[PDB]
RNA sequence: AUCGAGAGGAUG
């Protein structure tokens, strides 16, 4: 009960602070596969995300539905992650407009996501548990 | 110089001296 | 026809204001102003005075 | 209240230790709700209390007089210079965590008047007690200590609510309730009651 | 020696008040539109007609016992102006140097008045100042809690 | 009525500080402002509690019996 | 109509009211004093002896206690002195008069009494200090605030009553008004301005913060909900955590206007089983609006958990709002300098649009509409011509408004106030009316006698330039006095009617009840409706759907 | 104390609306909230 | 000059504790200040007994007045609080009894200060209840004024006593308190029009910390260390002792508990 | 005339233990103690002193209503472990701070000129 | 049972539109336990929106148009210019059959 | 105790 789901490198085309300090709607593109864009919400103050960039964006759902979140503590216990910045989200619809195409929508507690390709037929449920994952 | 016209503070000086005798009910003591 | 325009007119008063009272309301009222033959006013020479009850 | 119509009662009190704290170790005397402010529409309250504060500190008097040219720029250029924010703010701390509160806060010195009117001179209850001489029903008023009126605009909202048994009682088991003797032909109260 | 002149209703529809003695008759400039001024100030009319016969005292003096007690009255909604009217004759403290000598049915005093850190210039003629109805308290604006 | 002891807000006792400040004016020849820095009073939550006093005790004593 | 049909009657208080955040939405804060002397007849069963003797025994002044006990005989036993108050055995068939306890029967209304929402059932918890206490958002259906108004109280006497009490005029009960098809409770002030806040974007609280308010929350399920971000810094989102205090299988749909599944700046608000996707929580939401969550959790979960919610979004938002701050300082009815300018040059072409309508009308040139006077199209004219001058510059002050201003923040959550209110206070606050016309002529052809004769400009018949702010002049001053006057007068000589008018239709009405034939009918039989409201539906159960047969392609309806 | 002894009273057109006439004999706000509100005026 | 919280004193004084409270948790020096504020004990009247009163004032208004005035509480720490002492009603190791006798001598006015004060039940020979005098001209605060035949004759019954029972019985003033001087914690959002830097001032605390500098991105792991602090005494307790007091009184409430844990082990589990 | 006695932040009545400790039904491993005639004084320090130990889950404190002293704590901490001495183990730590204060703050006092 | 068929009829035309066959297959894709489900679910929820014999609408109604005209006390009427009776006024002539009406309107297409 | 007047509080 593991594993990964989606995996690719995007490019970053527009950081649009849209009256916010906290956070950001990020317009990134995909390289070599043509036809994939990605709409994303990052929390800069954190992660901070310039214009121009190139970022390794990984869904899976790795490591009683929620068991309590229990401390980190990750000093002792194996994780399930070597990313810059890490976020839990659900998904609430698949948006399937002629095409052709497919695409994804997903809120990480209130930040949102909107994903656009075609080879995830069998990679994206309709389901709670999905992550996601970011480096360099 | 007693010739230059009254101005913004001067107007009060003329209210006190009002009221320093009718007081506040000359109506009806008069 | 009478029934109508009198609601209407109760109507356009009340949403006139920007309120709202739902229909089941005010059609009873408009009602007990038409079932007495004519239009019956809301005062002692309208409503009452028409052998109901006299303690009431 | 305070000068503008601004009135309210004391809903609670705190001890200097649970209360917001500026960092000069100031507490406020009181604590009213922004919510009471642009609905009803004062603005001569809010600027009272940034003159006030300038008056106390640069240990002058206060010229609230109604024409005037009395600015609320020129106000804030003499707080500016007396080392604070130039339109009442001051960044305080909460008291039962003393961590620095989020948004800074608007207060300062400001007259407040003390209304007659004290809970203790207004509370009333009565279970039963003084009655009247001609209706047998309660009599009025709280300093000979009565009850209140239901009035038929409360029975009103009752008959709405289809509760039937309870308003008998606000009529018998409270208040009236009387027992007579009738007659099985005419119907009247001639009836001679020789009880025993 | 004729400056003042005690003018009543009927015969005031004769005559044409000014409002501020200075700068209800000095010259032109004129200012308007000129530059410069002081943004943050008031627009005023400005006097348009000059012939005048009479000026007033000053305007505050439109006011009554009640209501000059207000700071800034220029700046309040009309109906505030007027409950404040209305509380003020309600509010607690001195209400006569003599309160330990006579024998009236029911009187409230207050332990420490004080005179207020903003005054009207007509305060000064109704003796607020030393028989004050109120105390200058620390006031916060915050919502804290709930109550 | 008669100055009170300790500011309400803070609690500093201001008293004793009284007749200082009269003498800190008529005597001194100086202003309200400096009179209640020469007073140890920085605090403004304590200025107020003697810049807006009124001493009606003075007017009280002025009965006879 | 003072003797019979409204009595004087005991069992009954009063007192001033005050708000409790952490209160109960059914209850009410009553007094030790009161509840020592309001009494409730109860009979000695089995089932209450072991707590009774004890309240007996306690006396009429510990607060659990009791005056007098009903024997067989019908005597009165006086616990207040007697020789045998120490002693006594009750038995079954006596009855103790306890004091009113925790939990109980209590019918509590407000005057002026014109609704059945006026007159409701709370429960009871005895408390401290002097005032009845209730829950804020009960404060709508009876128009209460705490600036000084009373309440009065009724305490039952009999079973029957006590649960006609509690089975009807239930407060939960009454949570959807049967006048409007909506919820007549809702969030309010504070825990409103705040609910806002919260569900901001920007809004992230941790673990420390976190921990207490789940904690905060009753029946709260025990389990920590996974942060949504989980990368350098475990952190939640407002809304988050806010998603604990709704109950599961609640879905909710709106989209406002921008809204496209991802909401450019967070419009709309979807809800989906427990937890909330994506959008700003506010009045539409979660005040007493038609499509808002109180209808929807309402008939859905039921009251009495609908009940418990109100409690715990409060519980909630309040403690968070309490550790983060609100405030209003005058800072927050400036205007940028370059602003405040351009109202100024905003009202200058509107104050000399007005003079050439006067100059034409004045060389004979001005044509009047068709079937009004000469000098009522130039008076319409000049009136619309200053009003438009205003919300002109108003609208100039509300895009001239920051976000992190904490007026325009009470009306983006919809707590007080409105778009009028920034105009007023910061750019100008308009022209004064009485009767509906614009500023009379008091004195001779003028309106103070600091003006000449026929002079009909803004300025002499009362359009006050300035704002709030920069203060009135004196002119102006009295003619906004003019104007504010009006309203005093009519809500204290007007109301008379209103309030007559609804002595009349009650007394018109009253009797018309719904059979058990379901006709709607009067004393007499007489019929007024065959069906009530034409189909028998109860107003409380019902909501506006669109009936998707209606707009639409010839075509488009085949598809 | 003060303001009641500059008192005005009215028994019984439009006779409580604040009139032109007014200006500097009657005080604008001073004035009883409701029952007989504008009948009676402060000098 | 320890392996805990680290305190350094720049400038105090008879009356003033200017400190820097290096290393300890935010919780901790919160609630430092709070049992500070209205929990260490002290020694202030708390019942008065009139014989006459002629004066201006009334009975109650003065018996407030003295509540009020600072007296002396040093080896207050020896003295039974009057609610244990067996003693019926007060005595002499559970309260200092004082006496006020002032007369309108002459024609000009009788002030009536608090070295009119007479302490009159035994101290056994501790320090405390001599009130408190601060006054350049040798006068203890201001109790009431006199004329002609005005006599006042007083009976004060002075007791143990926490601020938390009301705040006559408080050793505190007001309290200085401050946490990072630049925002680097953006514990706060800061309301503005402009240059939110011009729009507030540094307090004196900055020139104890470095520039944020603009060009660095947003620290988030950093917890609240190191704490500016103020106290001031009204002087009943020197300056030192309140917060050495304040220290012990928390260590002791918080030991209450830890041995009241222990109390209730032994309890159920024994017999 | 309602008011309650001002000592009743304090003090203890007749059968009010000072704490009562007890088990939480809806969390394994978890209690819910509740402290008499206590503040946020205590309960802040116990909570935050609490959430440095590595070995414990959940912890949080909360004031019923501002009219009565007293506050609850709720802990759960990893299995096989009681929270009394979670609890124990924290209320040690402040007093070994305070202890420390203590004695730091006189090596400086006796040192300062005034 | 003709005004009972009568009496529902709006009811349905929502019911027939909102469960016509290339709905309930193609946009909310149901089963068949889970349609018996929706069917059975709104007979329980309808009965339920029933009124009840004992109602009395006659003062609900009454004060469900009292209180909405005691807010009517406003302003009244200053799009400006009505120019008819509105307000109060209006509702007391409304309420009197008022012979005479301060403004009569025809109004023609 | 009853009859009569006036002032005030809550919807502004
Ligand atoms: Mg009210
Ligand atoms: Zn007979
Ligand atoms: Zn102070
Ligand atoms: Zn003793």
């Amino acid at each position: 009960m593991s594993n990964t789901l989606f995996d690719d490198i995007f490019q970053v085309s527009e950081v649009d602070p849209g009256r916010y300090n906290k956070v950001c709607r990020i317009e990134a593109a995909s390289t070599t596969q043509d036809q994939c864009k990605l709409t994303l919400d990052i929390n800069v103050e954190l992660f901070p995300v310039a214009a121009q960039d190139s970022l390794t964006v990984t869904i899976a759902s790795s490591l009683s539905a929620t068991r309590s979140w229990r401390p980190p503590q990750a000093g002792d216990r194996s994780l399930a992650d070597d990313y810059d910045y890490v976020m839990y989200g659900t998904a609430y619809k698949f948006e399937e407009v002629s095409k052709d195409l497919i695409a994804v929508y997903y809120s990480f507690g209130g930040l949102l996501m909107r994903l656009e390709g075609n080879y995830r037929n069998l990679n994206n449920l309709k389901q709670e548990n999905a992550y996601l994952l970011i480096r360099r | 110089d007693e010739s230059a016209p009254i101005t913004a503070e001067d107007s009060w000086a003329v209210i006190s001296a009002f009221f320093r005798e009718k007081g506040l009910v000359s109506q009806q003591l008069d | 026809a009478g029934r109508a325009a009198l609601y209407k007119e109760v109507y356009n008063v009340i949403a006139s204001d920007g309120s709202y009272v739902n229909y089941r309301h005010m059609a009873l009222l408009v009602d007990v102003m038409t079932t007495q033959g004519g239009l019956t006013s809301v005062t002692r020479h309208g409503f009452n005075r028409s052998n109901t009850g006299a303690l009431m | 209240a305070s000068r503008h119509g601004q009135k309210g009662t004391i809903g609670i009190t705190y001890r200097r230790e649970d209360m917001p704290f500026t960092a000069e170790g100031i507490v406020p005397d009181l604590i009213i709700n922004p919510h009471a402010i642009p609905s009803r529409m004062t603005v001569a309250h809010l600027i009272e209390c940034l003159l006030s504060k300038v008056a106390a500190l640069s240990g002058n008097e206060g010229d609230a007089s109604p024409f005037t040219d009395i600015t609320v720029e020129g106000i804030s250029k003499l707080l500016r210079e007396h080392g604070y924010q130039s339109r009442g703010f001051e960044v305080m701390y909460n008291g039962h965590t003393g961590k620095k509160l989020m948004a800074q806060i608007f207060f300062g010195p400001t007259y407040y008047q003390r209304l007659r009117h004290m809970v203790d001179d207004k509370i009333h209850a009565r279970a039963r007690g003084p009655m009247q001489v001609l209706t047998r029903q309660p009599v009025e008023g709280r300093s000979r200590d009565g009850g209140l009126r239901f009035g038929e605009m409360e029975r009103d909202c009752m008959i709405a609510h289809g509760a039937a048994s309870f308003l008998k009682e606000r009529l018998m088991e409270a208040s009236d309730a009387f027992r007579v003797h009738i007659c099985g032909i005419c119907g009247l109260m001639t009836v001679i009651a020789k009880l025993n | 020696e004729g400056l003042v002149e005690y003018i009543d209703a009927e015969e005031e529809e004769s005559i044409l008040i000014a409002m501020q003695p200075e700068d209800l008759e000095p010259a032109e400039a004129n200012e308007e539109n000129d530059l410069d001024v002081d943004p943050a100030k008031r627009i005023r009319v400005s006097h348009h007609a000059t012939t005048f016969t009479h000026c007033e005292i000053h305007p505050s003096m439109i006011l009554g016992v009640a209501a000059s007690i207000i700071p800034f009255p220029d700046h309040n909604q009309s109906p505030r102006n007027t409950y404040q009217s209305a509380m003020g004759k309600q509010a607690m403290g001195v209400f006569l140097t003599n309160y330990n000598v006579r024998m009236d049915t029911m009187a409230n005093i207050l332990y420490y008045p004080q005179k207020p850190l903003g005054t009207t210039r007509a305060m000064e003629y109704l003796k607020f100042r030393e028989l004050p109805a109120g105390q200058n308290a620390i006031v916060a604006i915050a919502c804290y809690s709930g109550y | 009525m008669i100055v009170p002891v300790r500011c309400f807000s803070c609690g500093k006792v201001v008293g004793d500080k009284w007749e200082s400040y009269l003498n800190l004016l008529q005597e001194d020849e100086l202003d309200e402002g400096t009179a209640l820095s020469r007073l140890g009073l920085k605090r403004y939550c304590c200025r107020r509690m003697i810049l807006t006093h009124v001493d009606l005790i003075e007017k009280f004593l002025r009965y006879n019996p | 109509r003072g003797n019979l049909m409204g009595k004087r009657v005991d069992f009954s208080a009063r007192t001033v009211i005050s708000g409790d955040p952490n209160l109960e939405l059914d209850q009410v804060g009553v007094p030790k004093s009161i509840a020592k002397t309001l009494t409730y007849p109860e009979v000695v069963t089995p089932y209450n002896i072991d707590r009774l003797t004890q309240l007996v025994r306690n006396g009429p002044n510990e607060h659990p206690g009791a005056k007098y006990v009903i024997r067989d005989s019908g005597d009165r036993i006086d616990l207040r002195y007697s020789k045998r108050a120490g002693d006594i055995q009750l038995q079954y068939g006596w009855k103790v008069e306890r004091h009113i306890m925790d939990n109980d029967p209590v019918l509590f209304n407000r005057q002026p009494s014109l609704h059945k929402m006026s007159m409701m059932a709370h429960r009871v918890k005895v408390i401290p200090y002097s005032t009845f206490r209730l829950n804020l958002s009960v404060t709508s259906p009876y128009n209460a605030d705490f600036d000084g108004d009373e309440m009065n109280l009724h305490v039952p006497q009999s079973e029957e009553t006590r649960a006609e009490l509690s089975q009807l005029c239930a407060v939960p009960l009454q949570i959807v008004s049967p006048q409007s098809n909506k919820p007549c409770m809702g969030i309010v002030q504070d825990t409103l301005c705040g609910i806002r806040k919260l569900t901001l974007r920007d809004t992230f609280i941790e673990l420390d913060q976190v921990l207490n308010m789940l904690y905060w929350v009753p029946d709260w399920d025990g389990v920590i909900p996974t942060p949504a971000i989980i990368k350098p810094k475990p952190l939640w989102s407002g809304k988050q955590i806010l998603s604990v205090a709704i109950p599961n299988g609640i879905h909710l749909q709106r989209f406002d206007e921008g809204t496209t599944l991802l909401s450019p700046k967070d419009n709309g608000m979807l809800i989906i089983d427990g937890q909330i996707i994506f959008g700003v929580v506010e009045k539409k939401t979660v005040g007493s609006s038609n499509g808002g969550l109180i209808h929807v959790v309402t008939r859905e979960k039921g009251p009495q958990v609908c009940a418990k919610l109100f409690g715990n979004i409060q519980k909630v938002v309040n403690f968070w709002l309490l550790h983060n701050g609100f405030s209003t300082g005058i800072g927050d009815t400036i205007a940028d300098g370059p602003t405040m300018r351009e109202i100024t040059e905003t009202i200058a072409e509107a104050k000399k649009k007005v003079l050439d309508v006067t100059k034409e009308a004045q060389a004979n040139l001005l044509t009047a509409k068709h079937g009004m006077t000469l000098r009522e199209s130039f008076e319409d004219n000049v009136v619309r011509f200053l009003n438009e001058a205003r919300d002109k510059a108003g609208r100039l002050a509300e895009v001239n408004l920051k976000d992190l201003n904490n007026v325009k923040q009470m009306v983006m959550a919809g707590s007080k106030g409105s778009f009028i209110n920034i105009a007023q206070m910061s750019a100008c606050v308009g022209q004064q009316s009485v009767e509906g016309k614009r500023i009379a002529f008091g004195f001779v052809d003028r309106t103070l006698p600091h003006f000449s004769k026929d002079d009909y400009s803004p300025e002499s018949k009362g359009f006050v330039e300035n704002s709030y702010l920069r203060g009135l002049t004196p002119q102006e001053f009295f003619f906004h006095a003019m104007g504010g006057r009006e309203g005093l007068i009519d809500t204290a000589v007007k109301t008379a009617e209103t309030g007559y008018i609804q002595r009349r239709l009650v007394k018109a009405l009253e009797d018309i009840m719904v059979h058990y034939d379901n006709t709607t009918r009067n004393s007499l039989g007489n019929v007024i409706q065959f069906i009530y409201g034409e189909d028998g539906m109860d107003a409380a159960h019902i909501e506006k759907q669109s009936l998707d047969t209606i707009g639409g392609s010839d075509a488009a309806f085949e598809k | 104390t003060l303001s009641h002894l500059r008192r005005t009273n009215t028994p019984i057109a439009k006779p409580r609306q604040l009139h032109n006439t007014h200006w500097g004999l009657v005080c604008p706000a001073e004035t009883p909230e409701g029952q007989a509100c504008g009948l009676v005026k402060n000098l | 000059s320890e392996e805990g919280p680290q305190v350094k004193i720049r400038e105090a004084s008879k009356d003033n504790v200017d400190f820097i409270l290096s290393n300890v948790d935010l919780a901790m020096a919160n609630s430092l200040r709070r049992v500070m504020i209205a929990e260490i004990p002290t020694l202030a009247i708390d019942s008065v007994e009139v014989e006459t009163n002629t004066t201006v004032l009334a009975d109650e208004f003065i018996a407030h007045r003295l509540g009020l005035i600072p007296l002396q509480s040093m080896d207050i720490e020896q003295l039974e609080y009057s609610r244990d002492c067996f003693c019926e009603d007060h005595c002499d190791k559970c309260s200092v009894v004082l006496t006020l006798q002032a007369f309108g001598e002459s024609e000009s006015t009788t002030n009536v200060y608090s070295k009119d004060l007479v302490i009159v039940s035994n101290l056994m020979g501790r320090n405390i209840g001599h009130p408190i005098i601060q006054d350049k001209e040798g006068n203890g605060v201001l109790i009431c004024k006199l004329r002609k035949g005005q006599e006042l004759k007083l009976t004060c019954v002075a007791k143990k006593g926490i601020a938390k029972e009301h705040a006559k019985w408080g050793p505190a003033a007001a309290i200085e308190f401050e946490y990072d001087p630049w925002n680097k914690l953006k514990h706060t959002d800061y309301w503005y029009e402009q240059d939110s830097a011009k729009e507030w001032p540094q307090s004196k605390n900055c020139e104890y910390e470095d520039p944020p500098n603009e060009g660095d991105p947003f620290d988030y792991k950093a917890q609240a260390d190191t704490f500016y602090m103020n106290v001031e005494s009204v002087g009943s307790i020197p300056v030192d002792q309140v917060v050495v007091r304040g220290i012990d009184t928390l260590q002791k409430k918080v030991a209450s508990i830890l041995l009241a844990l222990t109390q209730m082990d032994q309890d159920k589990v024994n017999f | 005339m309602n008011a309650p006695d001002r000592f009743e932040l304090f003090l203890l009545g007749e059968g009010e233990s000072k704490l009562k400790i007890d088990p939480d039904t809806k969390a394994p491993n978890a209690v819910v103690i509740t402290f008499e005639k206590e503040d946020h004084t205590l309960g802040n320090l116990i909570r935050a002193e609490l959430l440095n130990d590595r070995k414990v889950l959940f912890a949080a404190y909360k004031v019923e209503h501002p009219f009565f002293a007293r506050f609850k704590l709720r802990i759960q901490t990893t299995e096989g472990y009681d929270p009394k001495d979670a609890l124990k183990n924290a209320c040690n730590s402040i007093i070994n701070k305070l202890g420390a204060l203590k004695t730091n703050f006189e090596t400086e006092w006796n040192l300062q000129t005034l | 049972q003709n005004a009972q068929r009568d009496a529902v009829t709006l009811f349905c035309c929502l019911l027939r539109s909102r469960l016509a066959t290339r709905r309930v297959l193609q946009e909310y894709r149901l089963t068949k336990q889970a349609f018996d489900w929706v069917l059975s679910n709104i007979e329980a929820q309808f009965l339920r929106s029933v009124v009840h014999p004992g109602e009395m609408v006659g003062v609900l109604a009454a004060q469900s148009i009292g209180e909405p005209a005691t807010q009517m006390t406003l302003n009244t009427f200053h799009v400006a210019s009505k120019k008819v009776t509105s307000g109060v006024p209006r509702l007391k002539e409304i309420l009197n059959v008022a012979k005479n009406m301060k403004t009569p309107s025809l109004t023609v297409y």
